[PDB]
């Protein structure tokens, strides 16, 4: 949250998912946009 | 007996710059002469703009800005409108005529 | 605007309100109807000293300068200290 | 504010004299400061400066046309006078009377034309 502008990066690695991968993966840009709010916390949601 | 030369055409989108440029020969007309500029709208008389390559009369506005450096002059245009189409001139003095001498006349279109 | 907000046989369509206990703030809206109150009595109700809030706005084609239905839109632009959302159609040139 | 108002024929069979005058109100001739001149241009062409011309009678002058035009001034009727001879095909343009070539203070190469005629179409024919 750098000067406000909400800044969002992903990628979705295939490797499986046994366990936390070793090899490098970037991250792409996917959205940045001028959210204006300061954040500090955080949580997630779930699903039914 | 075009001892200036200009760009026949010039074209530019409008609010954006654009740069006329007129220089002469070395024999003719030299460092210490100076260059006007000229407006005509078609079928009008021609407008002065700058005289002096850095000044301009009362109602020029102050978007059309000139320089001359050595020989060679130019005119900056900022922010094109669509009434500033027109034939625009350069002209100034030639020692070896000693008459004044006028550009070919450049074509300004608004885009 | 008289092609849209006139007919024949008259339109009264549009209200518009001529008392109120008060002037109004910038930028408010004051949705009622209240009867304005003439002395010291209560009364709801129309007639004298009970006046309905709002009037008419009765459009015909045929009015003076003054009385046509001119449509107004007015622009309010917050130009302060905030991330930029809405700005002018930037000009494009060719390429060359 | 100073207006020009020149007139002539707009059609000269060729081969002789060609003659039109420029008119100066709200101001007068006999200003001695600034100068005045005759600046012709083709259709299709630039700017082509013809001579200019002092109260007194002495004239500027373009080599090029010497043997062909003469410029007369009078200061009683404020009138600015061009006279062209042996006009061609070539000379198919609009004049304009211009004041320009301030004489008391700027010299002779910073001279900027300064007002202009409304103009006249002026063409030969046969
Ligand atoms: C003479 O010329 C100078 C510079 O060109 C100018 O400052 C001055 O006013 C002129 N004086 C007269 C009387 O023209």
């Amino acid at each position: 949250n750098i000067d406000g502008y909400f800044k969002i990066y992903s990628k979705h690695t295939p490797i499986i998912g046994r366990d936390f991968p070793q090899g490098f993966s970037a991250l792409e840009p996917l959205v940045d946009l001028p959210i204006g709010i300061n954040i500090t916390r955080f949580q997630t949601l779930l699903a039914l | 007996q075009s001892v200036l030369t200009q760009p026949p055409s010039v074209s530019g989108a409008p609010g954006q710059r654009v740069t006329i440029s007129c220089t002469g020969s070395s024999p003719n007309i030299g460092a210490r002469n100076d260059v006007h500029w000229y407006q005509q709208l078609p079928g009008a008389a021609p407008k002065l703009l700058i005289y002096g390559n850095s000044n301009r009369p009362s109602g020029v506005p102050d978007r059309f800005s000139g320089s001359k450096s050595g020989t060679s002059a130019s005119l900056a245009i900022t922010g094109l409108q669509a009434e500033d189409e027109a034939e625009y001139y350069c002209q100034s003095y030639d020692s070896s005529l000693s008459g004044w001498v006028f550009g070919g006349g450049t074509k300004l279109t608004v885009l | 605007s008289n092609k849209l907000d006139s007919k024949h046989s008259g339109n009264y369509d549009y209200w518009y309100r001529l008392f109120r206990k008060s002037k109004l703030k910038p930028f408010e809206r004051d949705i009622s109807t209240e009867i304005y109150q003439a002395g010291n009595k209560p009364c709801k109700g129309k007639g004298p000293n009970c006046y309905f809030p709002l009037q008419s706005y009765g459009f015909r084609p045929t009015y003076g300068v003054g009385h046509q239905p001119y449509r107004v839109v007015v622009l309010s632009f917050e130009l302060l200290h905030a991330p930029a959302t809405v700005c002018g159609p930037k000009k494009s040139t060719n390429l060359v | 504010q100073l207006q020009l108002q020149e007139s002539g024929p707009g059609l000269v069979k060729p081969s002789e004299t060609l003659s039109l005058t420029c008119t100066v109100s709200n101001g007068s001739i006999s200003s001695s400061t600034f100068y005045w001149g005759w600046v012709r241009q083709p259709p299709g062409r630039g700017l082509e400066w013809i001579g200019s011309i002092y109260y007194s009678g002495s004239t500027y002058q373009n080599p090029s046309l010497k043997s062909r035009a003469i410029i007369s001034v009078d200061t009683s009727k404020n009138q600015l006078s061009l006279k062209l001879t042996s006009v061609t095909a070539a000379d198919t343009a609009v004049y304009y009377c211009a004041r320009h070539w301030d004489v008391v203070v700027l010299a002779a190469a910073r001279s900027w034309f300064d007002t202009w005629g409304q103009g006249t179409l002026v063409t030969v024919s046969s």
